[PDB]
């Protein structure tokens, strides 16, 4: 996987540029949203029964 | 007249080839802006799927911790978990291949082209054939410059 | 504990005594500009504490007809503040234990052998009283609870009236101002804020009512389980509820301006409810007067 | 002894210290009598009851969980007179059925034994229409949602056992049969409720010291000790050390009558205050010794001690065989006898840590 | 005007072949050196993932079997689980991989090959180019091998 | 993966007609049919016992 | 020596070609059915596996929230899952093949082609030869008319 | 899959020669062995010592 | 002339195939033997897998119905499924390849092979060397007997 | 896949210098310095809560 067929050296993979970042201002907002969204069907579902 | 013959033969299929690149610029723009278009909206999607795959988990562990017990929560976590296989499953009885990650991706990402192939009717087919016919021009100039089957002092 | 060596008044084989009048100076005031200077415990002192003994009143007008007449050691000092800081700190406790076998009344010998031990020769003007004149009689239990009531209640006097002003009563802003002496928050501009805006300043207000807040401030934990009640319950806190929880505190009930302005000052972005937490920690910032 | 026992005993006390209290309601419990009509109701035993409180103890193998004696009583067969589990006359026996405890009923000892009476005191005089904790039913209910919100801060509604409203329904048969009579009308005292906190210590005391077979009344000094230390780790070293230093003395065959025991659980009620005394006791130079330590205990709760008692008491919390006492080891080891294990149960401490982490937060964001 | 082409061709082809080795000659040790500088480092990061994974077993072994419950363990256990099934989503997400292990430490030999050129000024281009010659010139003369001999 | 070496995109991809539906069909009354045939299995195992 | 054998090779392999596609017909009208036939109990069996899960999903869905517990249930569908488990080594060791979807219709899918085959008297012996020599014939003018691009 | 890239079937896929009821006949011994091994096993536990 | 000369070319080449195909003969009775033999080996690891399997249901079978509890025996469960995801990372680790079901038994009777091979001594090497080249001149004889080019 | 295209044997698959006396020899510690620092945490939330 390293090397080629000829034995050369693949070239450097991409990283996406400032994913690190990205991937966790993603999973914060929709953290919250899952706690929101379902603290909002729990005070619903408690008057319906 | 045998190196003339053999010069205008290359001249021949170089010149095919700048005429099939001439034509192959202006479709080529299309080509790529509705590619960035579809990659835009496959890239929400590659987004969103982990926009679910957190917001499950800030209901899961709501749920859990403050509002109702791990007697409650667990079995709505096993049957997720099953419908999750279940889904899979189903993926696969619905299109002929696995769920796997970049395949998938790829799928979608070639279902939005041709989603926006229909709006925007460009000529796909004549992309097609000349893309196919210019990568076949640059294979047998390949194996004509062959400096082992020296036809060009 | 450095305070008694700054607020030292007689030299006696170089120990350090204080009159009650320096004890009294250092009650209302935590330190001044007088200089509390000491000198040598001549041998009418011994015979100061039986004249001022012989003279004084024996209940809540105890030092003020004392004055400098009297002798308090440092050990005796540190039971003063534990007097006027921890009540129930063991009191019933001690009369059980230190002197038992009959009732409740206390010998001279396991007197001083209390001092050092509840706050972790020559007589000073408390076994010169408590039992008799030289160890003649057994200290009295109700005798001495009415003792701290009389004398926490003298402590309450000379705040009433040295934060009089030279009144007869205390203003509203007077007790308030009173209130702060011992507060050092930085919501305290907050808390001086309703002072000068949100307060109808002024009007008078007597010393029984200061009374009844002084023992209110003392039966204080019952208040704080009455407002966790209130924490752990969305009911909030208006003024029947408050006058409820002083009185279940106490089983005694008070004034309005006095709760009022205990309102006025704790509504803190909560309108007409109590910042009950709140309060009880300005109380206790009050209560621990440094620590 | 015996490897598997000794995991179900590993099990059960993770049970009774963390777990959720339905389902715990639903592990010992034992009976399951069919409204026939209806459908079963799932009661336990007083004997249940006690071995859901007490820790090291267990229950038989075909009880376990979800798996109980079913005992047809009301339908087509004539019953007349119902099984009398509880003797009458016992808190048990006066709730609503002859002998039987529901999950209500759980919830409510649970709370109403493991809450200090001071709680209740000022309770009944928040809630009570004067401020003299004369209290009707829709402010019991009140006492209730503070106080359940107190112990078991875990609590949950399957809604299909007794979790839901019918808590409410049966904390009603508590009161009809027995708060406030048939009508409900009136209004119970503060005094009269901790009357019924005190006999229903006392009925729950009189059955754990019934578990033993006490051979003439009277219980072995090891498995009295044993009693004494139920709240505890392991401190089988300290109950050895106790038999060892008691054999020495010629007092091992004597035994325990319940009344010595019952006294020394009324003095546990006042012991709380003695740390103070015992405390004032250690710098005065005297020394921790049984004749001082019956003398204090029949001054200050002023009940009556035997000497046996206080020879178990001492070897027990001596220093190691030493002849001598050790002060707040005995008063942490006796608060939490008292408290049966309460405080925190099913723990989540991270979320009281994370508070504390921010409110170090908002005391940097002081700065 | 076919076939001594191939023969002077040929000799001049192992001789370029002869050029491209002695060019390549003092390079690839270089190669070989943050080889290894790269590979001890992609090693220790996988023992340090299944130390890891160790250790995430001690923890929660310990936090049942003597501190707590398993009832208030099996939601933190779930929760684990769910977060390397949302995490493992997130690596395809940041790279456009199946992470399937192979292809795991190959990104990371990747990543830490081209650090280690980097700092140490690797020509690369150079080496790869080259290395690219070199395989021609190969494929031709097992070329020339063959209807040279076999017609 | 999305084109060939021609660089030609690749064609698009199958669907089957009403698919989701189709699906969907199927699902639904296998679950009923099983949570039928759990009360036929309850019913009758506390009728033997 | 090309030119006469090429005039004689294109014509001859449009020839064979010609003749190839003539023995295809019958056969190949039977592979068409034979497939089909096959397709079509390969997609029964594809849709009876996704009756299996909702049919197991909806049987223990029932039992632990209105008649069983969860805390009674919780062991059998750890089972369940472990013998899932142990079926899918069961596969791999049967067939010598990996447990995985595409594969397993694939594999499903020739079974049940060649059930057919069997039942039609099917010469796929000459099927699949034929469909050999008419690919040879189709490199063969492909390699003809490449050199004639030269 | 199903096609050569000659166009053609596959050559037909082979099975194991009684491998079914080797399944069949090789998980229920090993099931048995498996009930037989704990209980033979525990009680010796007890047996035994208990540390 | 042309005509003999390649003909007796080619009729050489293929003496040459009978001399591969002769030598191969006396050496591959060994390999044959030693393939069944490692055959049946892998034969036994693989059923042997399938009998740990029933094995380990076969001790919770016992166990968690109805010898014991089940919310005992969940940790113990929980901690079985997860040390073996544990041991298939480290099968990664440990072997620098992917935990994939036939592509680990074809190790595994790779190993055997090999296994066998150390103790029965008989050149596996040279073996396939000589399999290289009589399939080399396999192509050759394909590539030389061109239907469409006349030789 | 054991045989190459040409027929040949594949060469000896390379176990990694005696893996099995040291990938058992450090999940271990590991594992106890895990356990060691849960009763840690498990301390440090009764000592911080004190």
């Amino acid at each position: 996987v390293i090397v080629t067929r000829s034995g050369a050296i693949l070239p450097k993979p991409v990283k996406m540029s400032f994913g690190l970042l990205r991937v966790f201002s993603i999973v914060i907002p929709f953290l919250y949203v899952g706690t929101l969204i379902s603290k909002n069907f729990a005070a619903l579902l408690e008057e319906h029964d | 007249c045998i190196e003339q013959h053999q010069l205008n033969k290359e001249r021949e299929l170089i010149e095919r080839l700048e005429d099939l690149k001439e034509q192959l610029a202006p479709l080529e723009k299309v080509r790529i802006e509705i590619s960035r278009k579809a990659e835009k909206r496959t890239t929400l999607v590659l987004w969103g799927g982990l926009a679910y795959m957190a917001t499950q988990f800030g209901i899961l562990a709501r749920l859990t911790w403050w509002e109702y017990s791990w007697d409650i929560m667990e079995p709505v976590t096993y049957f997720i978990t099953y419908g999750s296989a279940m889904a899979m499953y189903a993926y696969f009885v619905m299109t002929r291949q696995e769920y796997v990650y970049p395949e998938a991706r790829d799928r979608q990402y070639l279902l939005f082209f041709h989603k926006g192939a229909k709006k925007s009717r460009f000529d796909l087919e004549k992309y097609n054939q000349l893309k196919d016919a210019i990568a076949q021009a640059e294979m047998d100039l390949k194996r004509l410059r062959d400096p082992l089957q020296v036809h060009l002092p | 504990k450095q305070r008694f060596m700054q607020f030292s008044s007689l030299e006696h084989e170089g120990e350090y005594y204080m009159t009650p009048r320096d004890f009294l100076f250092s009650v209302m005031f935590e330190q001044m500009e007088r200089k509390t200077s000491v000198k040598k415990l001549t041998k009418k002192d011994i015979e100061d504490t039986l004249s001022g003994i012989q003279t004084a009143g024996c209940g809540s007008t105890f030092f003020r007809d004392l004055g400098d007449k009297g002798l308090i050691s440092y050990t005796e000092y540190l039971f003063l503040l534990t007097i006027l800081t921890k009540p129930h700190s063991g009191f019933h406790v001690a009369f059980k234990m230190l002197d038992t076998d009959g009732n409740e009344m206390i010998e001279k010998r396991e007197f001083f052998k209390l001092q050092k031990i509840i706050s972790k020769e020559i007589n000073t003007t408390l076994q010169m009283r408590f039992f008799g004149k030289r160890g003649q009689r057994k200290l009295h239990y109700k005798e001495f609870r009415r003792f701290m009531e009389n004398l926490q209640t003298e402590i309450q006097e000379m705040e009433f009236l040295q934060f009089s002003k030279g009144l007869s009563f205390m203003r509203k802003e007077d007790f308030a101002e009173w209130l702060l002496f011992f507060t050092n928050t930085e919501n305290k501009d907050i808390y001086w804020k309703n002072v000068r805006e949100k307060l109808s300043a002024g009007e008078s207000i007597s010393l029984d009512e200061f009374k009844s807040f002084c023992h209110f401030t003392t039966h204080l934990e019952d208040f704080a389980i009455a407002m966790q009640m209130f924490s752990l319950a969305h009911r909030p806190v208006r003024l029947a509820e408050f006058k409820r929880a002083v009185k279940v505190a106490t089983g005694q009930e008070l004034s309005n301006n006095i709760l009022d302005t205990v309102f006025k000052i704790f509504d803190l972005d909560g309108d007409e409810c109590l910042s009950h937490e709140e309060f009880l920690g300005v109380l206790k910032n009050r209560m621990h007067r440094g620590l | 002894s015996g490897f598997r026992d000794r995991k179900v005993m590993e099990y059960e006390n993770r049970i009774r210290a963390y777990s959720t209290p339905d389902k715990i309601f639903r592990y010992f419990a034992t009976l399951k009598v069919i409204s026939e009509p209806g459908e079963a109701e799932v009661f336990m035993t007083p004997e249940d009851f006690v071995r859901s409180i007490t820790p090291n103890e267990k229950q038989p193998e075909h009880l376990g969980l979800d798996q109980y004696i079913i005992k047809r009583f009301d339908g087509k067969k004539i019953s007349q007179e119902r099984e009398k589990f509880a003797d009458e006359g016992s808190i048990f026996y006066t709730l609503g059925e002859c002998g039987l405890i529901s999950f209500s009923d759980y919830i409510f000892l649970t709370t109403v034994l493991s809450t200090p009476q001071r709680n209740f005191e000022i309770a009944f005089k928040m809630f009570d229409l004067n401020g003299d904790g004369e209290v009707d039913m829709e402010e019991f209910e009140q006492v209730q949602s503070i106080i359940r919100s107190q112990t078991s801060m875990g609590m949950r509604h399957r809604d299909r056992p007794t979790t839901g409203n019918t808590l409410k329904s049966g904390l009603c048969s508590a009161l009809t049969t027995y708060f406030f009579g048939a009508d409900l009308k009136g209004k119970l005292t503060i005094k009269n409720f901790l009357e019924f906190q005190r006999k229903l210590q006392h009925d729950v005391l009189k059955l754990e010291f019934e578990r033993h077979d006490p051979v003439d009344g009277r219980i072995t000094e090891r498995q009295f000790g044993g009693m004494l230390l139920a709240y505890s780790g392991v401190q089988s070293k300290k109950l050895t050390a106790m038999q060892r230093q008691l054999k020495k003395h010629f007092k091992e065959g004597k035994g325990l009558t319940f009344q010595e025991v019952e006294n020394f659980f009324t003095f546990l009620k006042n012991i709380n205050d003695v740390d103070t005394a015992l405390s004032f006791y250690h710098m005065a130079g005297a020394s921790l010794d049984k004749v001082t330590m019956q003398q204090v205990a029949r001054t200050v709760a002023k009940v009556e001690l035997s000497d046996h008692v206080c020879d178990v008491v001492f070897a027990l919390f001596d220093c190691d065989g030493n002849g001598e006492l050790s002060n707040k080891e005995f008063v942490s080891i006796m608060k939490q006898r008292l408290m049966r294990g309460l405080e925190k149960p099913k723990d989540m401490g991270f979320t009281r840590l994370m508070q504390a982490m921010w409110k170090c937060a908002q005391e940097t964001a002081w700065d």
